[PDB]
């Protein structure tokens, strides 16, 4: 058995981790008061993976609940979901870090994290065989950022065997919506290429170019973007949960996308989308599936993958197949798009294969990418931080709550090692 | 009594098992609950051979098996499944997680705690046969615990039994299509265990059945099911002598004795000549010849590697159905006659023949044709360095950066061991070219 420790933080963590465990309830029955109604042998097969047995035929999620603001908690109690949460696992405090990652980390936060370590050892010590922890936040905000780089920090320290993943909503070019964000990214980039296994990395922007342009809504509003978030969430985690053809676990995904210990930071991806009134159009095969795949609008990263190259990729299907059409297709996609993949890894695409598809899908599939362009990403939030620590824009706040330059600096001097590395594999022409 | 003990370690492993425990008792008429039918209906004779099925007290059979993976899905599908009542309840599960293809996991750190168990299992079905015969285990190389325990339980297999017969039945990675980057790696390391301890291992290619699928059988989207089947139906006719009457029963010792010229050259190819699909099973006499012939195409072997581009070393049939000794002999005679395929010049004979009277069986559900005859070519060539050389170019590729390495050295694997498997490698790749060099 492996089985996951979940764990939320922030509103925006929060709100994911809600339409998250929806979407988890949906796929296994589960109703929202505990019980279970479902139709299929299977969903009990592997309940333990995201849920513990209660006394009375109930389920409960394996979700810890942080934050430092009562409103978000109250949301979403009062929600379609409240009820399903253990109550004792609803650890929270007051005069959140507002927007200030100093506050998160050492000022607030390291009040409310014995608490929330309390909890998630007293979680984790009745697993059978602990698998790993994924923790769900945004890196440009501020109790999120601070109190998830902490704990991640903290739990490392603990079970330092035990895989990490992690799920980063990231400051966007265009879209803004606090005005230190480049300085709480770059704090958190730093302790999260410190201190983790895997780590996906979301963005607003692609999300939202994924809702106008691919499924077309005229009103895409957060539940859409959390909707998609809780599919690639599903997607990731499908071959621990039910039986495949050839199965991989998220060790087995570390390893194989994992080729130096730094380079843990993942593009993430789903298919099919379809928008609603044109499914009758298309025509649903492993063929269609791999084209949406690798389609370069379809990233949720705001990365473009022609402007570098892909160190791995894997994918992960959904749904009755052939392997040889599967195996075919990642074949003639190295082959024809040969300048976008690194010459010294022969293969460097991973295949799993699940016979258990989502309920309302024939097949599915998802993807997560490994490429040189993420570059960008770091590149861009480094230039708005020296924008602002050249003349300390917004430093005080930080200092005022025990800070220096120094460690400002050294998170600088951190990303630039991070992006320098990862620039190291862009340029073709290398060796025998 | 006559009889082999059954391994499968990893999932590959134990997809093939269950393919061919499915032609088994589908063969010898043995219901998914374990009860035959026959005993009752005929009384008497021999249908629950001694080789791979033990009988009770009772009238149920249950199979010489054991099937080991670290994954719970893939057995926890078997112990679920249709022939859930069939196996012994001890069915060897660690739970825990898998070797992440690593060899490392596999071999040092999760391999064990579950080797003492599956060799106090094994140890414990060797008590019971009378007259064991060999060992046939299925793993794949490229994954970590097809790799890593495979080497475990063959060094300790090796350490305990030592005399009796070991046979590898491997998939071995493609030289284009794979699903995982780390397969190099795992495969190289593997070298060790597939060269000390075995005495036969055969290897088969993913992209050669699927190939031989699509022409032969007119199979547009094959799956891991048709391969498996395939795979069943090799390994039945390889054993099909220790079980049925035949005019020239060709047991494991002088099947082995007669392919293995030296003992580091013990690496032979196999095919299947009569594969073919309901529709295309008429307008063709599928002859003796005809069979034999296809035997050598370049198109069915399972391997991708061109026999033209070596020397056949050695050469042994299997015919099973209606076969005379006399077509035999012709179609041997006209191959002599080829001269595309080349033999070494020391080896004047260089063909085996084998017969056994009955026919194959078609699982229900399948996509083989009902066939009178049909016949199994298990060749030991020197073509197959090729195929072991694109792979050591991989490795080289991957290694000269030491990419992915952390993961093998940080569950106690030293770096120098990838090293020292890539010198023997080395090594074996130069044998099969000094064996070919005619005298002089
Ligand atoms: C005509 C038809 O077949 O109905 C589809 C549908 O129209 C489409 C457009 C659906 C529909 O999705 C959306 O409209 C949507 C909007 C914002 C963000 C994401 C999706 C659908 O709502 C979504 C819904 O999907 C599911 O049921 C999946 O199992 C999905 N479930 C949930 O997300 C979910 C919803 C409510 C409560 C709990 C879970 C899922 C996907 C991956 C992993 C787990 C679950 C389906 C069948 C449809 C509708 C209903 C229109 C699509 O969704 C998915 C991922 O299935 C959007 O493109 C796909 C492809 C489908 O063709
Ligand atoms: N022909 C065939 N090959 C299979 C099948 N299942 C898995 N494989 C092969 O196995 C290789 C990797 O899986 P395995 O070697 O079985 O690894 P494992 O046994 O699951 O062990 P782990 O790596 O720890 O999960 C792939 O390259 C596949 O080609 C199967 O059912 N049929
Ligand atoms: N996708 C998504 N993003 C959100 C949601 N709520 C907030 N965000 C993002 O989170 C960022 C603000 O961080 P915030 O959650 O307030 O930090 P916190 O106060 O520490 O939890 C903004 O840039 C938003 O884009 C949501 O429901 N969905
Ligand atoms: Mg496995």
């Amino acid at each position: 058995m492996r089985e996951i420790v979940h764990i939320q933080a922030g509103q925006c963590g929060n709100q994911i981790g809600a339409k998250f465990w929806e979407v988890i309830s949906d796929e296994h029955g589960i109703d929202p008061t505990g019980s279970y109604h479902g139709d299929s042998d299977l969903q009990l097969e592997r309940i333990n993976v995201y849920y513990n047995e209660a006394t009375g035929n109930k389920y409960v999620p394996r979700a810890i609940l942080v934050d430092l603001e009562p409103g978000t908690m109250d949301s979403v109690r009062s929600g379609p979901f409240g009820q399903i949460f253990r109550p004792d696992n609803f650890v929270f405090g007051q005069s959140g870090a507002g927007n200030n990652w100093a506050k998160g980390h050492y000022t607030e936060g390291a009040e409310l994290v014995d608490s929330v370590l309390d909890v998630v050892r007293k979680e984790s010590e009745s697993c059978d065989c602990l698998q790993g922890f994924q923790l769900t936040h945004s890196l440009g905000g501020g109790t999120g950022s601070g109190m998830g780089t902490l704990l991640i920090s903290k739990i490392r320290e603990e079970y330092p065997d035990r895989i990490m993943n992690t799920f980063s909503v990231m400051p966007s070019p265009k879209v803004s919506d606090t005005v230190v964000e480049p300085y709480n990214a770059t704090l958190s980039v730093h302790q999260l290429v410190e201190n983790t296994d895997e780590t996906y990395c979301i963005d607003n922007e692609a999300l939202y170019d994924i809702c106008f342009r691919t499924l077309k809504l005229t009103t895409p509003t957060y539940g859409d973007l959390n909707h998609l978030v809780s599919a690639t969430m599903s997607g990731v985690t499908t071959c621990l949960r039910f039986p495949g053809q050839l199965n991989a676990d998220l060790r087995k995904l570390a390893v194989n996308m994992v080729p130096f210990p730094r380079l843990h930071f993942f593009m993430p991806g789903f298919a099919p989308l379809t928008s609603r009134g044109s499914q009758q159009y298309r025509a649903l095969t492993v063929p269609e599936l791999t084209q949406q795949m690798f389609d370069s609008k379809n990233m949720m990263a705001a990365c473009d993958p022609r402007h570098g190259r892909y160190l791995t990729v894997a994918a992960i299907f959904r749904g009755r197949m052939s392997m040889k059409e599967v195996d075919e297709q990642m074949l003639n996609v190295q082959n024809k798009n040969s300048s976008y993949f690194v010459e010294w890894i022969p293969n460097n695409v991973k295949t799993a294969v699940c016979d258990i598809p989502p309920r309302g899908l024939k097949m599915s599939a998802t993807f997560i990418g490994n490429s040189t362009a993420i570059q960008e990403l770091f590149k861009r939030i480094s230039e708005q931080f020296t924008a602002m620590f050249r003349r300390k824009a917004f430093l005080h706040w930080y200092t005022g709550e025990g800070m220096d330059e120094m460690e400002f600096t050294e998170a600088e001097s951190n990303m630039n090692d991070l992006v320098s590395e990862y620039q190291q594999y862009q340029d073709a022409t290398a060796d025998e | 009594m006559r009889e082999c003990i059954s391994i499968h370690v990893g999932q590959a492993g134990v997809q093939i098992g269950n393919a061919c425990w499915e032609l088994y008792c589908l063969e010898h008429g043995i219901q998914p609950d374990g009860q035959m039918p026959s005993d009752k209906t005929i009384g008497g004779g021999d249908d629950s051979f001694n080789t791979f099925f033990s009988e009770t007290g009772a009238g149920k059979h249950v199979p010489r098996a054991v099937f080991v993976d670290l994954e719970p899905t893939v057995i926890d599908e078997v112990r679920t499944g249709t022939y859930r009542q069939l196996f012994h309840p001890e069915q060897l599960i660690t739970g825990k997680e898998d070797a992440a293809n690593n060899y490392a996991r596999g071999h040092y750190t999760i391999g064990k705690e579950i080797i003492d168990l599956v060799l106090d299992r094994i140890r414990k079905l060797a008590d019971q046969c009378t007259g064991l015969q060999g060992f046939l285990v299925f793993h794949s190389f490229g994954g970590g615990t097809g790799s890593g325990f495979t080497s475990l339980l063959m060094e300790r297999l090796s350490v305990d039994y030592g005399k009796k017969s070991k046979l590898e039945f491997s998939i071995y990675p493609a030289p284009q299509v794979s699903t995982a980057v780390v397969e190099p790696y795992n495969s190289i390391l593997t070298t060790h265990t597939t060269l000390e301890h075995s005495d036969c291992a055969f290897m088969v290619d993913n992209e050669a059945i699927y190939d031989i699928c699509r022409r032969n059988l007119d199979i547009e989207r094959p799956t891991y099911t048709n391969l498996n089947r395939l795979i069943s139906q090799i390994v039945s006719s390889i054993t099909a002598s220790l079980r049925f009457d035949g005019a020239l029963n060709v047991d494991l010792t002088e099947f082995q004795t007669n392919l293995v010229p030296y003992p580091r050259i013990h690496f032979p190819l196999a095919t299947y000549a009569p594969v073919i699909s309901a529709e295309k099973a008429y307008h063709e006499q599928l002859s003796v010849a005809e069979i034999t012939n296809a035997c050598f195409e370049p198109a069915n072997q399972m391997v991708k590697c061109d026999p033209r581009h070596g020397k056949y070393m050695a050469c042994c049939l299997l015919y099973r159905g209606d076969v005379v000794p006399k077509d035999v002999n012709a179609a041997i005679a006209t191959i002599k006659t080829k001269r595309s395929i080349q033999f070494v010049d020391w080896c004047p004979t260089g063909f085996k023949v084998g017969i056994n009277y009955q026919p194959p069986t078609v699982v229900p559900g399948g996509d083989l044709a009902k066939v009178q005859r049909a016949v199994c070519m298990l060749s030991n060539t020197t073509a197959i360095a090729e195929a072991w050389a694109r792979l050591d170019h991989k490795f080289d590729l991957m290694y000269a950066k030491r990419a992915f390495v952390h993961w093998y050295v940080g569950e106690g694997m030293e770096e120098g061991e990838f090293s020292e498997a890539r010198e023997d490698m080395a090594a074996l790749e130069k044998d099969y070219e000094e064996v070919g060099v005619d005298s002089v």
